[PDB]
């Protein structure tokens, strides 16, 4: 299994809202891993940075590695950076899984109230990342 | 419609009026406005124009913006993209439609600037989100136009991947 | 081997290469060794770009852990000053304020208790979600604090 | 072409709303300014809806629910329906099917006294003044609140017209 975790980069580089999608264990040594992630977010912000410039399409598979852990990348039109971290990967389907948040982040955008960077705290969201997480990573 | 629009975005610029008591931060408050629709504009229409499709070349990304955000915002595209040789960070966008004056407006007498500021900053947000971030103001110079000024950084990651 | 890499690639400025071979290395081979050399393709990898000292203090203060551990002091203090200050400069105060409660371990003990004071302070429980052990933890960041009032009144 | 995109209208007042919120915190002011605007833009919109149709002001008062209908649907391209009218049969219910500045817009729960499209609820207000005839008006259902379909409640108080179109003023 993976231990798929979904973490949000914004524009000026501050994390805004993060998803988990593991099993359920170790979630003591899951708050030290989830500092360690958000670094990993901005380690990922900085490789992805230049590695974006090397391409023009939506998915970066997947870039740092830290012996247990694969990090996938995901860049859209918003400039956002969408992460996973997780042990063994599921990336062929998270490509559209990425789209499909894509799309109800911009349902969010529409949302006025919802801003630049801006923290989540719509409880459509949060659903909608239940039931997505459930459907593809979180199963 | 059209007289729906453009009397409601009327009230905004005159409440921002009665909140403001000089014309330069007036302007910036259309900027702000402008800059706040854009943020989403941008998304929008990529998936439903840009097929999903992003462009790391200025000129195409600024083109393809040129067309896009036009043609579903104010129907036309503007009339014309150019680049200035003299400084590659500046260049133009000429819209001859005035989009303040769509909704015919107030003699610039008393001011100077108008909604051709909030469509700059739309344009601004658009470039700042694509990854392009810019200074977009609105010229009364041959009518209606937009100056963008490149960050050197932006411009030089454009110059460097302008090395073939 | 890697050294004489990491040498000749300075002498091509285009020291991203060995700052990967170097940080491959220095995960393994020791506790200690993989400490110093940490340390080393760390400001190594920081000698091509000044940014991006994420992992940079990160494994940094993880092996400023083995540091003090198994390593002679100047070096192992010089780590933890040159983390700290890097974690300044891009503050973001998350596991700062943990790394600063081991800056208070030994400021309770050798170091000075102002800082971790500041740093705790800074983080503000109620607003940053601390936990029941950090909630105890910045009580004893109180107690340290007291311990500083109580000396300058 | 409808020159408009219900999204573009839709982050315009979306916008606008949010900077009114970082104006006044206070709900009470954004709902006073929003509904004076409302007032404002239906001062001139009935200048527009009796350019396409020249209704006489009032025979009756289902001939004003009726002109205010047809007036969503030549703006916001939505027919309402009228209904549920008194004894008295002077007041009535209308029905908005969807708003183009609501389609997915939250509101806060910590924003709850704010009326967010009462402007259209303004709107008529400032409509139903042009022509005279000053009206006690707003919702009773609100789809943005969580019901349903919206439902809006007009009490017409007293008319300004006599037997000349010059009426009293």
């Amino acid at each position: 299994m993976s231990t798929y975790y979904f973490v949000i980069v914004g524009q000026n580089d501050n994390p805004i809202y993060e998803k988990e999608f593991s099993t359920v264990n170790k979630e003591l040594r899951k708050e030290d891993h989830r500092h360690l992630t958000q670094f990993i977010a901005h380690a990922a912000l900085d490789l992805v940075d230049e590695h974006k410039w090397k391409t023009a399409n939506m998915q970066l598979k997947s870039i740092d590695r830290f012996n247990q852990w694969f990090v996938s990348a995901f860049i859209t039109a918003s400039q956002i950076r969408f992460i996973i971290v997780h042990d063994n990967k599921n990336d062929e389907g998270i490509k559209n899984f990425f789209n499909e948040m894509y799309d109800t982040y911009i349902k969010n955008s529409m949302n006025a109230f919802y801003r630049i960077n801006t923290p989540i705290k719509s409880p459509m969201f949060e659903k909608k990342s239940e039931i997505f997480g459930r459907k593809y990573l979180l199963s | 419609s059209q007289s729906i629009v453009a009397l409601l975005f009327s009230e905004i610029v005159q409440y921002s009026q009665s909140r403001v008591f000089t014309v330069p931060e007036l302007q910036t408050r259309l900027h702000d406005l402008g800059q706040d629709v854009g943020t989403r504009i941008i998304d929008l229409y990529f998936v439903r124009e840009r097929s999903s499709k992003r462009e790391t070349k200025l000129t195409q990304m600024l083109l393809f913006v040129k067309t896009t955000v036009w043609k579903n915002l104010f129907g036309k595209e503007a009339e014309k993209l150019e680049h200035a040789n003299d400084d590659e960070r500046t260049y133009y966008i000429i819209e001859k439609e005035p989009l303040v004056n769509t909704f015919i407006s107030v003699p610039k007498d008393k001011g100077s600037l108008n909604c051709a500021n909030f469509t700059a900053g739309i344009v601004e947000a658009v470039l700042t989100n694509c990854g392009f971030p810019c200074k977009v103001t609105a010229h009364w110079h041959k009518g209606t136009t937009y100056m963008v000024k490149f960050e050197d950084f932006v411009i030089a990651r454009d110059k460097q991947m302008e090395e073939k | 081997a890697t050294l004489l890499s990491m040498e000749c690639l300075k002498t091509a400025r285009l020291y991203s290469e060995v700052a990967k071979q170097l940080i491959r290395m220095t995960n393994e081979e020791s506790d200690l060794r993989s400490a110093l050399l940490l340390e080393q393709a760390a400001y190594c990898f920081l000698v091509t770009q000044p940014p991006m000292h994420r992992k940079y203090a990160f494994h940094i203060v993880l092996a400023g852990n083995r540091y003090s551990r198994a390593g002679q002091r100047k070096h192992a203090y010089r780590c933890y000053r040159q983390a700290y200050q890097v974690f300044q400069k891009r503050e973001w105060s998350l596991a700062e304020d943990h790394i600063q409660y081991t800056v208070a371990k030994q400021a309770y003990m050798l170091k000075q208790l102002e800082e971790a004071s500041r740093s705790f302070a800074h983080l503000l429980r109620p607003g940053s979600l601390q936990s029941a052990q950090q909630q105890t933890s910045f009580l004893k960041e109180y107690i340290q604090t007291q311990n500083e009032l109580v000396k300058r009144s | 072409a409808k020159k408009v995109n219900s999204e573009f209208l839709t982050l315009t007042y979306g916008a606008l709303v949010t900077q009114m919120l970082r104006d006044f915190e206070n709900a009470e002011d954004v709902n006073k300014q929003l509904e004076r605007i409302g007032y404002n833009m239906g001062m001139r919109l009935i200048e527009d809806f009796l350019a396409r149709t020249s209704a006489p002001r009032c025979l009756e008062m289902r001939e004003t629910a009726d002109r205010i209908q047809q007036a969503f649907r030549i703006y916001l391209n939505i027919q309402p329906t009228i209904s549920n009218w008194s004894p008295a049969s002077d007041e009535f219910s209308l029905v908005f099917d969807s708003n183009p500045l609501t389609e997915f817009v939250e509101l806060p729960p910590d924003l709850t006294n704010l009326r967010y499209s009462a402007i259209l609820s303004g709107c008529i207000r400032g409509a139903l003044e042009m022509v005279q005839l000053e009206v006690q008006c707003w919702f009773v259902q609100d789809q943005l609140k969580g019901d349903n379909v919206t439902e809006l409640r007009v009490k017409f108080v007293r008319r300004l017209e006599e037997v000349i179109p010059a009426g009293e003023d």
